[PDB]
């Protein structure tokens, strides 16, 4: 009845499944927006930032692709966006993200009209890793994804701001 | 009926002091839960403010931007830290707290599921509600006195210029 | 009552408060009595402030000359809003925004007083704030509503008197004995 | 379905999101959209007249165009704030 993260606010009451729940949501976006959309957005914000904070850390700590293509030679992670769109690069990344996001949009749109799809469910599990696991263990691994995703969202925002404001690379 | 719904009808001698001459709690009877959540908020702010004016006049935090050479007494701490950053840092986090915590707190108070003034600090809070009610009027009386104390300190330190 | 100057009965020679239910042709095109009473109180309350604003800023004889140091200096009241909205734009907007929020809030909680569907009595903007319906008796606050109504009607005639002098410069001969 | 009687529509005419929002939250959002739109119009006015910031349409900023469309959003959220208040939120 009371929120766990904020034990003076009531429980938001729309978070009752949803493995990463702290009862946290004070502004009650779960009251106004569908929780299937909100968890799909949290998961997608999470696994993008998990790749992004590892890709910003790797590029700032040396580690270019070898051999380096033309136009990406003296370039850090804070200047690799515009240098890659001039080289080509992100133009092909944008093309294949677009055909993934247009196809996943039909997944999100059919999830909000039924279809029983879990938010943040694609078929992508090629290395097994869920070969008949129990639902208490499936929901535990889903909690590890949301917790690590929630950390990398705050981490990338720290890394990207500090690398541009104080003008340094990631071991500041 | 604010004196039966809420606690704090006392004076400095502990006698019963029903103090609403303008009758704002009867003219604005739906607002009296907001009136107590904001009286405590004004009270708890002024109690930290009166300490933070006196403690600044002897101790600074050890940085050079906060040093005694930069800000002379305590009254220049507001204006000589606006563009510096520390006033913008507390404006962010108090304003983030008031947007994310306090604004959902005052709508849960209007719906009736939390008490006004309660932000979850129940560690040293006694049970046996009249004992808690005695702690709230001690918070209220020290709060209401500090609201004049920070009015007195910040006004007298400008027209007279003296510290403490 | 408030009909002592006009006999002892309500005064309406053009019968403008009967136009809505006189015929059936213009359905809810004329306001009903709740809107007419609320607009009478509001026009009177604005005229009671506006006549005081011309009287307190007039610098000649018999009109007391008040001024706020920092305000623009134009004693001509027919041009003082233009010099205030240009030189003090943030103060002019904060006054207008306060007027805006108070005006929308005054009907935003109640209903359609144009169709007599409002839930509050006309004139009550929730701004008692100091007593006095709780303090004074039931016939004293009914006496004070008639006072605010008649002082509002008197200042409305006064603001029509000031509007007429600036348009037709021989409208009010009584306003020549004060100079 | 969406027909209604009386002095105010039900909450469901606001869509599936704003029908659940409080009237005070929709009211404060409306002032926030109105202030962003009024700031965007006023700042695009001073960018038009600045002699180094208007050439070839350089007075057009993307955040001031997007900010100026808070105007119709301020209209709708204040209408929606009234409907939630009449419906008891
Ligand atoms: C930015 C993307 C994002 C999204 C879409 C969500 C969405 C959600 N979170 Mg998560 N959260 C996030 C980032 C996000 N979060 C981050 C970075 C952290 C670490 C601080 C958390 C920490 C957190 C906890 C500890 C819990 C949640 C919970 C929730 C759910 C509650 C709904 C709600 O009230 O807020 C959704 C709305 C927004 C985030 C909008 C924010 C934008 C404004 C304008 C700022 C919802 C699925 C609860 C849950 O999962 O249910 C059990 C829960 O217990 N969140
Ligand atoms: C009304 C609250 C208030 C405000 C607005 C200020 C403001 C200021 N203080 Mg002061 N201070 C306060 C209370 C306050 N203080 C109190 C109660 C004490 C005694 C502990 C002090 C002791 C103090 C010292 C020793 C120094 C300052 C200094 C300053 C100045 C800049 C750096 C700073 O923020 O100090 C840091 C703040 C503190 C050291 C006080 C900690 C805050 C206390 C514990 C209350 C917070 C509890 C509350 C739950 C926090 C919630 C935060 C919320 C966002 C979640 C700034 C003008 C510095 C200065 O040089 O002045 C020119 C300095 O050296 N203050
Ligand atoms: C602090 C920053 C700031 C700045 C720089 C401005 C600047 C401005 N504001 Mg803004 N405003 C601010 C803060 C600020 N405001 C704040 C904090 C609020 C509250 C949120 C507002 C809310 C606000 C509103 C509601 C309005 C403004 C308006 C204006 C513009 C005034 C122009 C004017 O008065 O011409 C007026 C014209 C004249 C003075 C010329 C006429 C003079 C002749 C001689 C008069 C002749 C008599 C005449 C015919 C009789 C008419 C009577 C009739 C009006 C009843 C100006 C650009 C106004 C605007 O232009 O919006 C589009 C406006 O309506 N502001
Ligand atoms: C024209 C469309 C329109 C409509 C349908 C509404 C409807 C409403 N307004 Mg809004 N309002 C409007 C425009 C409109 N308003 C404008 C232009 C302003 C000044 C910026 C406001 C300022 C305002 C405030 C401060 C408040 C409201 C409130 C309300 C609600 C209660 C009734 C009331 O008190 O408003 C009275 C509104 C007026 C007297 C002004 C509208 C008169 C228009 C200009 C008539 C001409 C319409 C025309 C045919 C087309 C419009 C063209 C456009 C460019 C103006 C109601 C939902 C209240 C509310 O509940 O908010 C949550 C409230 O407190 N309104
Ligand atoms: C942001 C907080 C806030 C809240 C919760 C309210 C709430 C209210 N105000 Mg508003 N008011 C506010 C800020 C607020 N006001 C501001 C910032 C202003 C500008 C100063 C006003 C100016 C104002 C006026 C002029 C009026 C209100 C009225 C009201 C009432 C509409 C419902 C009602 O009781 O009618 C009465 C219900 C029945 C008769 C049944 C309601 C209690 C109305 C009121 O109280 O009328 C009696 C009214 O006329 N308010
Ligand atoms: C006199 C002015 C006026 C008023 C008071 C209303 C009132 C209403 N409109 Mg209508 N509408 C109007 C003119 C008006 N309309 C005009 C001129 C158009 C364009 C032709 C529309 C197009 C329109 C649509 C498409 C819808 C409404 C809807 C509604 C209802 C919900 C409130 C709302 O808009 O959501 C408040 C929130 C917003 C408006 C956010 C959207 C921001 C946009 C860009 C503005 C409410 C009864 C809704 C409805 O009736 O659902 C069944 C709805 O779906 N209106
Ligand atoms: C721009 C202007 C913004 C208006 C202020 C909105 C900020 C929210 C706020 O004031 O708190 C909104 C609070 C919420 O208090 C109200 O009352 C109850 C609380 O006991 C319930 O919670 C109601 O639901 C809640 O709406 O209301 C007030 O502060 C009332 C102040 C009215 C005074 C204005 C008249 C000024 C003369
Ligand atoms: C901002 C997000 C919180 C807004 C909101 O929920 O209002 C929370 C509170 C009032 O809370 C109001 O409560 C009412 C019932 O009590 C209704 O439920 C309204 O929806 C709710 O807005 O508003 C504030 O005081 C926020 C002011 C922040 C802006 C200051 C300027
Ligand atoms: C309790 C709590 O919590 O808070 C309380 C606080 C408070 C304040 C007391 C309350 C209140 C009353 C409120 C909120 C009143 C608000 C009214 C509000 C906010 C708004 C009307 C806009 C009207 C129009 C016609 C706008 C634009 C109309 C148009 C046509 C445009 O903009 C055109 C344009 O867009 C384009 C098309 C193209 C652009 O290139 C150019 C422009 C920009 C020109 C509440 C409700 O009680 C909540
Ligand atoms: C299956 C169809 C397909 C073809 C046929 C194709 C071809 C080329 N790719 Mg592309 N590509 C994808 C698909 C395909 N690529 C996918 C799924 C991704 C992940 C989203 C992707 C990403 C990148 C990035 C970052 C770069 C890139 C490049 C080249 C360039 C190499 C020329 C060479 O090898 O000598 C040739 C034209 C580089 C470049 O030089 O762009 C100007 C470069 O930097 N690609
Ligand atoms: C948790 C996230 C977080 C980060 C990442 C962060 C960062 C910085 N803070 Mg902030 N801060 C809080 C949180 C965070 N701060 C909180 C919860 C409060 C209490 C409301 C708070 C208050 C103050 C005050 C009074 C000052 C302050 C400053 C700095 C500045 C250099 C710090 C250093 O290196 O010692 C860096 C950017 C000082 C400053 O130099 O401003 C120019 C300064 O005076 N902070």
């Amino acid at each position: 009845k009371q929120s766990q993260a904020l034990p003076f606010l009531p429980y938001p009451e729309n978070l009752s499944g949803y493995v990463g729940d702290a009862g946290f949501d004070p502004l009650r976006f779960s009251d106004y927006f569908p929780m299937d959309y909100l968890r799909e957005a949290e998961i997608k914000h999470g696994r993008i930032c998990m790749l992004a904070t590892v890709g910003w850390i790797a590029v700032d700590m040396g580690l270019r692709v070898y051999p380096v293509p033309a136009g990406l030679e003296g370039v850090t992670a804070a200047t690799a966006h515009d240098a890659s769109v001039a080289q080509g690069g992100l133009g092909q990344v944008f093309g294949w993200v677009a055909v993934a996001e247009m196809a996943s949009w039909i997944g999100v749109s059919q999830m909000l009209q039924g279809s029983g799809r879990e938010p943040g469910y694609f078929g992508f599990d090629p290395l097994g890793l869920m070969k008949g696991k129990s639902e208490a263990e499936v929901n535990n691994m889903k909690l590890k994804e949301i917790k690590n995703g929630r950390l990398a969202m705050l981490a990338f925002s720290g890394i990207c701001t500090q690398s541009v404001l104080f003008d340094k690379t990631f071991p500041f | 009926s604010v004196f039966d719904n809420y606690v704090g009808a006392k004076d400095f001698r502990g006698a019963e002091f029903k103090f609403d001459p303008l009758k704002l709690s009867e003219t604005y009877e739906p607002f009296q839960g907001w009136f107590r959540e904001s009286e405590l908020r004004h009270g708890r702010t002024a109690m930290l403010a009166v300490v933070g004016y006196i403690a600044t006049d002897f101790v600074r935090i050890p940085g050079e931007m906060y040093s005694f050479e930069a800000i002379p007494k305590s009254a220049d701490a507001h204006d000589a830290l606006i563009a510096s950053g520390p006033m913008s840092q507390l404006l962010l986090w108090i304003g983030l707290f008031d947007l994310v915590v306090t604004a959902p707190a005052v709508q849960a108070m209007g719906k009736g599921e939390r008490e006004p003034g309660d932000f979850g600090l129940k560690w040293f809070a006694p049970s046996s509600k009249d004992a808690f009610d005695k702690k709230r009027e001690a918070e209220l009386l020290n709060g209401r006195l500090a609201m004049f104390a920070i009015g007195g300190i910040a006004t007298q330190s400008v027209l007279n210029g003296h510290g403490f | 009552t408030g009909f002592e100057e006009v006999g002892g009965k309500p005064w309406d020679p053009l019968s403008l408060g009967k136009l809505e239910d006189a015929n059936d042709t213009f359905p809810n095109m004329f306001p009903k009595s709740q809107y007419l009473q609320e607009s009478e109180i509001k026009h009177g309350r604005m005229c009671m402030l506006a006549w005081t604003g011309v009287w307190a800023t007039h610098v000649g004889g018999m009109g007391l000359g008040m001024h706020i140091p920092g305000m623009p200096v134009e004693s001509d009241w027919t041009k003082a809003l233009g010099v205030f909205a240009a030189e003090q734009p943030a103060l002019f907007g904060a006054i207008l925004l306060f007027i805006s929020i108070a005006e929308g809030e005054s009907v935003g909680h109640s209903g359609d007083n144009w169709r007599n569907m409002s839930t509050k009595e006309p004139g009550n903007l929730g701004f008692d704030w100091m007593g006095l319906t709780k303090k004074l008796s039931e016939e004293k606050v009914a006496r004070y509503k008639i006072v605010e109504l008649k002082n509002g009607r008197a200042a409305m005639i006064a603001m029509a008197s000031l509007f007429a002098m600036e348009a037709i410069p021989g409208s009010v001969p009584i306003m020549n004995v004060f100079n | 379905d969406m027909t209604w009687e009386g002095e105010y529509p039900p909450s469901k005419v606001l869509g599936p999101i704003m029908s659940k929002m409080p009237s005070g939250l929709l009211g404060l959002i409306s002032i926030a959209c109105a202030a962003v739109c009024a700031y965007s119009i006023a700042q695009s006015g001073v960018l038009q007249q600045q002699p180094g910031a208007y050439e070839n349409g350089s007075w057009v900023k993307w955040y001031y165009v997007l900010g100026s469309f808070g105007g119709p959003l301020a209209w709708g959220t204040h209408v929606a704030s009234w409907i939630q208040r009449k419906n008891g939120m």
